């Protein structure tokens, strides 16, 4: 029950799509605008991550949770790659190489939660989903690079690598297969 | 002969469509399933779910094309094919204990349900309130009724009691029939008149059947006897003692020959001598029904057993 | 039906099952549980391709419950989640199931007796403020039994999912002060069965699990006729043990719990409730009635509601009344008891809120229905 | 006195005639279904109980009904030590009457062990293999008893040396 | 409280004549079956088990075969009576009659012993 | 009688032996038995079945934790005895070796875990009367004894005889309310979270992160860090932020000794410290199918109890069994309950327009030094009394009835 559900869904925020489109703070480009406060949905998924993955049950309390559960899965996919990185510099570029990969968009088959996400009905949502979900990934990767690699030796830090074995309710963004 | 298994567990009772192209069987549960002859194999087509307990009797009214089912649920329902769905109908059975057996009468206007309540309930349809209403044959019954068979007159009802005795009653419902035609079992017949009663005193009676000429009944008894009783004689019974296990089901197959099945799990055959009244055994689980030709001259029959499945014969 | 061609519907609003049909039908057309619920991700389950709406309701929420956090909007006869309650009716009359979909057709409501007055009044509000119904009536839940049974005198025993009631009616007069409640109903028997299986080492704890032990209850449980005979047959022999298959296919086995759970209706002290069992609460009610009326209540006990379906309950109930009458009226003059004519109406049809008497015999067209006002 | 092979053959045939069960919803309770041999509430559903006996000590009682049959056995207690071994053998077996599905949790008074076979078993399990089990039980039980007697000697014979040798 | 108080409830002349098969054919003439009597049922058995023990094994085959079908069914009811309280060794002989009788009567002759509502 | 009665308390982690009237258990030993082993001489022909006197070569307790040449078995699981063959061998050596008692001349008090099935009460009685010829046995409810240990220890001004006891030993946690000396049996709840599953969770959580732990000793080190370093934290996600930012110092080091090589090994100890104890507050971390925090299970108990006793029960919650010893475990449960209870009263204020303010419920959670053996010490203070000798079943009663004299239980 008391898993950390998404905090940011102030009704004044635009709510495009089957998920909270949210103002991803980044120097990348996309449909979502720029948040100015110090807290943001990618920072929220990062912040709550270590707790969230232990909770074996999780409701959708509001539309922003169907965002947060996807950000969490991609964060796990970051660790599934950065753990191999030989140094932080590789940990950045070999993360960008992940962000621009053709992840199954929730309405596409092979996405793990097709029961929970409605299909995007038209190009002006589908193409928005392609341009939003990349903007999530492109940013989400660059934030983990700064804090998975502890600064003494550009080792991928052990404490983070512990979580490599753990998956949010045992769902995988590899889908039925990569 | 041929064999097929519908299920692992007992097929407690079966019925057939008019043209035999479908069967109804109960998969040892609170339902009845209907199968169609889609090739050699059987395909399930419909599923009647409404009962709240194990069903124990079915009959599928040939011309009316409507199914009656009863069971431990006490409820009985007559099912109308209301388009592509069988819909049930209430029967105000007053019985306070489990129902055990059901058969339609040849005119398909009435049916009767046996039960552990020590009664037979005869039923007919009220048009004004959409339910079937009952009258009880009740007086000399003193134990559960195990099997029913209807005389060709649709009035006389032979009934196998778990009372070591086989009885014939006139189920004459005056609301449904003119006063019945005279019959060798006796001209005097109001509702519930006791037409006949077996001489013996031992062994439960599992099955009874009327020949296609109503003058001969035969019944089949847990003391490993088959008896036949003749109304062209003065109701004279004759009994064959046999070295088989108990027999559970019987039906005529000609006017003077008879067929039974039981815990030996194989069919057996009897003949009736019109002169001496002696039966004889010809030899070879839980029901027999003639498929083609009726009791006048059987040419196929079907048997279903607790061991599962049905067999068809020659 | 109405001379205007309007149809009329009955909703039992049951605490566990909504039950719906048109006036004059001998059957409900739709029986479905009152569950309302939201999708929840669970580690122990593969998420399917089956689409889950952001609010499943009714029968769908029961079959797909494995993905759902489910609520009952109704508890012990009082609405405890009014929003899910609205959504349950909005499903009942929508295109799905009983598609009247309109204001124009009439609805009958059934309220338990001794019901907190605001509960009644909010229903009468939303029926006219939201569906804007053209015709509504709230009927005494107890009298509907006798209308369906076709009687005018008798004592109605009405054990639903939420609460058990006893209500005498004598030749159509309501005797209110002889009403009684017993707070034992199908829900408490279920929770008590959970505890009994917990001793046998099966854990059930999810809201989705409550429906499963209900399906166990409905199929294996029964009420002991002579509770000493059940205990000896459990102790001496194995035949009471029987299997069941859970959703995941665990072949669990249940034994004397089949009768130890339903017995709580006659022994409230097995649950925390302090009182008397249904038979003795029924007997004290008759004994409180005015002296000449008792002679008829003993002959017209009438049973209603699904928790009265347990095999043998009429037989068990009749035994306790005969023994109570022997002990406390005949004062042990055993042989006199052959004179005690007692009878229980226990008709096998016993979702006993059918509508024929309450609608069509009450109005084809009349000033009785409350109307927009 | 009576030899084994004729006595066992008689018990088999009798039990084969008694195992002719059918399902039966009870008459005296609204829809309970229960084995008539145990509850005995109806008394025209009961078969005549018959005993087969090898001698005055060893015998079998066969006791049937339209829906259930009970079989109870007594075995030759050939000496005092064997009474104790036999009784405890039954108890540890009877303690699993939920796995020996045909076995009562208590014997009949004056009988050593007793099986209750219901119609559900004869519908769900192969009849001729249940009877073979009951026969096999009698073919072995006095071998299984004697083998414990041989071992109980051996245990004491070791315990004696383990004490005496250290003097 | 309340729920406690339950409511709801000549042969010797044929034997010593040598053709002792004629005695057994005579021993079946005295069935007490229909009667309500109980001391007679204790007499009826003793008059037959005395006969059963007399036979040589050279004869016990024909002594069954010479019976009619009722005779075998009649005999089986006497067999299942001696087993209820054996003599010191007579079980050795009843089990030998049983072998022959069951060969002639089949298991059907047992079933109408189990279902016999009135008995010798 | 002259000779004192034995009190034998058996749990799934430990067993606790001694004669009654002593102030303290005379043996605390692990509940383990090390049976003899073979190079597959036991096989499909026969499994673990002995001959001659080969069965008596075994040991129990600490004499069985460290013997090389024996297979360690743990007969008691979830408090319930699972394999009575090993348990009976365990009982024999308790009596005839550790206690030195002659069973034929001492009364036994022996403990029931409130979940156990009646069959197990038959079999345990069959042991003492029919295997050992005990003159009399009594089967005591563990929770009531734990309350009596508090009662005699605590000040006479507050010997309330009323309280809820939380008994998180190994196996399963019981939450049980007692009002004025009577168990309210209807309200008892069982929570599956217990010392074993906290150990297992820590064991997995290490084995994923900290490989280098030798497989023979993973369990020992998991127990050590649980006992020595673990604590209930103030806010789950706020610890994870503190452990990230101050990872120089909240992280700790454990040094173990290799049992085989006698080389040392070291592990970094980290998130293990506050995960674990918080499994009581988030049971879904360890079990698929339990989810109510212990701080909300205990509320449901009191709210099912009769209305008069509810407030007193909040005033006196007693902590029992070893797992309840965790740092701050009392502080947090009291905070969660207090935050629940006074919010519940905030509703009934508004439904009455603030017209009357209810006297707020104070909640107390009480820790006391007996916690490691309060069940036995309660048992000893019971079995001392002359009353105890009449509550027990005399052996003749086991003769006249069957073992069924122990079918009954107070639930
Ligand atoms: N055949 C049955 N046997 C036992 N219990 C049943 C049976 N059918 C329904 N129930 C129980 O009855 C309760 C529902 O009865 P119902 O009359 O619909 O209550 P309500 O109308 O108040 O919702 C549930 O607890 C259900 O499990
Ligand atoms: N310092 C400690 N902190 C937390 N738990 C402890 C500590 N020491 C021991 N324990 C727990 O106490 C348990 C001791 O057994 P206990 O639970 O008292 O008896 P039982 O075996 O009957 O449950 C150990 O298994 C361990 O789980
Ligand atoms: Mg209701
Ligand atoms: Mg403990």
């Amino acid at each position: 029950m008391p898993a950390y559900h998404s905090s940011l869904m102030d009704p004044d925020t635009k709510l495009i799509g089957n998920m909270a489109l949210l103002p991803i703070r980044s120097q990348f480009k996309g449909p979502a605008p720029r948040e100015t406060k110090d807290t943001d949905i990618v920072d929220e998924a990062i912040y709550y991550f270590k707790a969230n993955v232990f909770f074996k049950n999780y409701e959708i309390k509001n539309e922003a949770d169907r965002t947060l559960i996807y950000i969490t899965l991609y964060i796990s996919e970051c660790l599934k790659k950065l753990q191999k990185c030989n140094s932080k510099s590789q940990g950045e570029k070999e993360m960008y190489t992940l962000g621009i990969t053709n992840f199954p968009i929730p309405g596409e088959p092979g996405f793990p939660l097709n029961a929970i996400y409605a299909k995007p009905a038209n190009k002006q949502e589908d193409e928005v989903m392609r341009a939003y979900l990349q903007q999530l990934r492109q940013e989400t990767g660059l934030r983990l690079c700064e804090k998975v690699f502890d600064p003494q030796n550009d080792k991928p830090s052990k404490w983070w690598t512990c979580f490599v074995k753990r998956q949010f309710m045992n769902k995988s963004l590899s889908g039925p297969g990569q | 002969m041929a064999y097929h298994s519908f299920l692992v567990e007992p097929i407690s009772c079966h019925a057939w469509n008019k043209d035999r192209t479908q069967i109804a069987i109960c998969p040892n549960n609170h339902e009845v399933h209907i199968y169609e002859k889609s090739g050699n194999k059987w395909v399930q087509v419909h599923e009647l779910k409404e009962h709240n307990g194990q069903v124990t009797g079915i009959d599928w009214a040939p011309d009316s094309n409507r199914i009656v089912t009863c069971g431990t649920d006490r409820n009985a329902y007559v099912w109308t094919l209301k388009g592509r769905t069988w819909k049930p109908t209430l029967v105000i059975l007053r019985i306070n204990r489990a129902a055990r057996c059901v058969r339609w009468a040849p005119n398909e206007k009435k049916f009767a349900v046996g039960s552990g309540s020590r009664v037979i309930s005869i039923c007919y349809f009220e048009q004004e309130n959409d339910w079937w209403v009952c009258k009880h044959i009740k007086k000399p019954i003193r134990s559960t009724v195990l099997s029913l068979d209807w005389h060709p007159n649709s009035v006389l009802l032979a009934a196998g009691s778990c009372d070591f005795k086989c009885r014939i009653f006139s189920a004459y419902i005056k609301e449904v029939e003119e006063r019945p035609a005279p019959t060798p079992w006796g001209s005097k017949m109001p509702f519930g008149e006791l037409m006949f009663e077996s001489s013996s005193s031992c062994g439960w009676v599992h099955g009874v059947c009327f020949s296609a000429n109503g003058s001969r009944v035969a019944w089949v008894s847990h003391d490993s006897t088959v008896c036949l009783a003749d109304a062209d004689k003065k109701m004279a019974v004759a009994t064959l003692a046999s070295e088989t296990l108990p027999l559970l089901a019987v039906t005529f197959i000609t006017e003077s020959s008879l067929v039974a099945a039981g815990h030996d799990c194989f069919p057996v055959l009897f003949t009736y001598d019109s002169a001496a009244g002696k039966l004889s055994f010809g030899g070879r689980v839980s029901q027999i029904s003639v498929l083609s030709g009726g009791k006048a001259k059987c040419s196929q029959f079907c048997t279903t057993g607790m061991d599962g499945g049905m067999s068809i014969w020659d | 039906m109405d001379s205007q061609g309007r149809k009329v519907v009955v909703c039992d609003n049951g605490t566990g099952f909504v039950k719906c049909g048109y006036a004059g039908s001998n059957f409900p057309e739709h029986i479905f549980p009152a569950l309302v619920g939201r999708p929840i991700i669970r580690s122990t389950t593969k998420v399917g391709n089956i689409e889950i709406k952001d609010l499943m309701v009714g029968d769908e929420a029961s079959e797909l419950r494995s993905m759902l956090e489910v609520n009952y909007p109704m508890e012990n006869g009082i609405v405890r989640n009014w929003d899910d309650m609205k959504h349950l009716w909005d499903y009942t009359f929508g295109p799905e199931k009983l598609n009247i979909d309109t204001r124009n057709c009439k609805i009958l409501l059934t309220e338990p007796p001794m019901n907190p007055t605001k509960n009644r009044e909010k229903i009468v509000e939303v029926m006219f403020e939201t569906y804007q119904f053209s015709g509504v009536y709230v009927a005494i839940q107890a009298v509907l039994t006798l209308y369906a049974q076709g009687l005018l005198t008798g004592v109605v025993v009405d054990s639903g999912d939420g609460v058990t009631h006893i209500c005498p009616v004598y030749e159509g007069f309501s005797l209110p002060h002889l009403t009684r409640r017993l707070d034992i109903a199908g829900r408490d028997i279920t929770r008590y069965l959970i505890k009994l299986l917990l001793l046998r080492g099966y854990a059930f704890n999810h809201s989705a699990d409550f429906e499963t032990v209900r399906m166990i209850k409905e199929k294996l449980c029964y009420v002991g006729y002579n509770i000493e005979q059940e205990q000896k047959l459990a102790l001496e022999t194995t035949v009471l043990v029987e299997s069941y298959t859970l959703p995941d296919g665990r072949i669990i086995k249940v034994g004397g719990e089949r009768f130890e759970a339903p017995e709580a209706l006659f022994q409230p002290h097995l649950i925390n409730v302090e009182g008397v069992g249904v038979a003795e609460l029924l007997f004290n009610t008759i004994q409180a009635a005015d002296i000449d009326t008792r002679s008829e209540f003993y002959k017209h006990i009438v049973l209603s509601g699904g928790s009265t379906m347990y095999p043998g309950l009429p037989s068990r109930l009749e035994r306790e009344l005969k023994q109570l009458y022997l002990e406390r009226v005949l004062k042990g003059d055993v042989e006199k008891l052959s004179k005690f004519k007692i009878r229980i109406e226990d008709p096998p049809r016993r979702k006993h809120m059918v509508f024929l008497g309450g609608a069509v015999l009450a109005d084809i067209m009349k000033d009785k229905d409350n109307f927009w006002m | 006195t009576a030899t084994l092979r004729p006595y066992l053959s008689a018990v088999r045939a009798t039990l084969q005639a008694a195992l002719c069960l059918e399902n039966f919803s009870s008459q005296v309770v609204e829809r309970h279904n229960k084995p008539e041999v145990e509850v005995r509430s109806s008394k025209e559903l009961l078969l005549q109980p018959v005993t087969i006996s090898r001698n005055e000590k060893e015998k079998v009682l066969i006791e049937g009904s339209i829906n259930s049959v009970r079989v109870s056995i007594a075995v030759k207690q050939a000496d005092e030590i064997e009474k104790i071994l036999c009784h405890k053998f039954m108890r540890f077996m009877m303690m699993r009457a939920e796995n020996f599905f045909i076995l009562r949790r208590k014997p009949v008074e004056g009988y050593d062990i007793s099986f209750l076979i219901t119609n559900f078993h004869t519908e769900q399990m192969y009849k001729h293999k249940l009877v073979d089990f009951v026969i096999h039980f009698m073919e072995e039980i006095d071998k299984e008893i004697s083998e414990m007697k041989l071992s109980v000697n051996a245990r004491a014979r070791i315990v004696a040396e383990e004490f005496l040798k250290n003097f | 409280r309340f729920r406690k108080v339950d409511v709801g409830e000549e042969v010797d002349s044929c034997l010593r004549q040598g053709n002792m098969t004629a005695a057994l054919q005579a021993a079946l003439k005295n069935p007490p079956i229909n009667t309500k009597s109980q001391a007679v049922k204790d007499r009826a058995g003793s008059i037959v088990l005395k006969v059963l023990i007399s036979f040589k094994a050279n004869d016990i085959e024909k002594a069954v075969q010479s019976l009619d079908k009722n005779g075998v069914d009649l005999l089986m009811k006497y067999i299942y009576k001696g087993f209820e309280s054996p003599s010191d060794n007579s079980s050795a002989v009843l089990l030998q009659w049983h072998e022959k009788a069951l060969a002639a009567g089949g298991v059907g002759s047992i079933v109408r012993v189990l279902t016999a509502r009135k008995t010798v | 009688g002259r000779l004192p009665a034995c009190v034998v308390d058996c749990g799934t982690g430990y067993t606790k032996l001694g004669y009654a009237g002593n102030t303290e258990p005379q043996f605390i030993i692990p509940s383990c038995i090390a049976i003899k082993e073979s190079a597959k001489v036991g096989d499909q022909a026969q499994r673990r079945v002995m001959k001659g006197v080969d069965d008596l070569d075994f040991f129990i307790g600490d004499e069985a934790i460290e013997k090389p040449t024996y297979a360690t078995k743990w007969p008691i699981r979830h408090g319930i005895v699972e394999d009575w063959d090993l348990m009976e061998r365990f009982m024999e050596q308790v009596i005839f070796k550790y206690l030195r008692a002659e069973p034929e001349d001492h009364y036994f008090l022996l403990t029931e875990p409130p979940l156990n099935t009646p069959e197990n009460r038959e079999y345990t009685a069959e042991i003492m009367f029919e295997s050992f010829n005990v003159p009399g046995l009594y089967i005591a409810v563990q929770a009531v004894l734990a309350l009596a240990a508090s009662w005699t220890s605590r000040q006479v001004g507050e010997r309330t005889l009323t309280g809820t006891v939380i008994d998180s030993g190994d196996g399963v946690t019981h939450v049980i309310p007692v009002a004025e000396g009577y168990v309210i049996g209807s309200c008892i709840k069982h929570i599956p979270i217990a010392g074993r599953d906290i150990t297992y969770f820590i064991q997995q959580l290490l084995r994923d992160r900290e490989v280098g732990i030798p497989p023979e000793q993973s369990l020992e080190t998991a127990k050590a860090v649980k006992e020595r370093y673990s604590y209930v934290c103030p806010d789950l996600v706020k610890e994870f932020n503190k452990y990230d930012t101050d990872g120089s110092k909240w992280i700790k080091q454990y040094t173990g000794i290799n049992a085989i090589s006698k080389k040392e090994f070291s592990i970094d100890v980290g998130y293990e410290r506050f995960l674990g104890p918080e499994i009581f507050f988030h049971p879904e971390f360890a079990n698929p199918d339990f989810t109510q925090p212990i701080s909300e299970v205990v509320d449901e108990v009191i709210q099912n109890c009769p209305i008069d006793v509810r407030r007193p029960l909040y005033k006196n919650i007693v902590l029992s069994g070893g797992s309840t010893m965790f740092r701050d475990f009392g502080r947090r449960l009291q905070r969660d309950l207090k935050r629940t209870v006074d919010a519940r009263l905030k509703l009934s204020e508004e439904l009455s327009g603030g017209r009357l303010k209810p006297k707020p419920i104070d909640v107390q959670v009480i820790t006391h030094h007996m916690q490691r053996y309060a069940v036995w010490f309660g048992g000893s203070m019971l079995a001392s009394t002359p009353e105890f000798y009449q509550v027990c079943h005399t052996k003749k009663d086991y003769e006249e009835i069957g073992p069924s004299i122990c079918r009954h239980n107070p639930v």
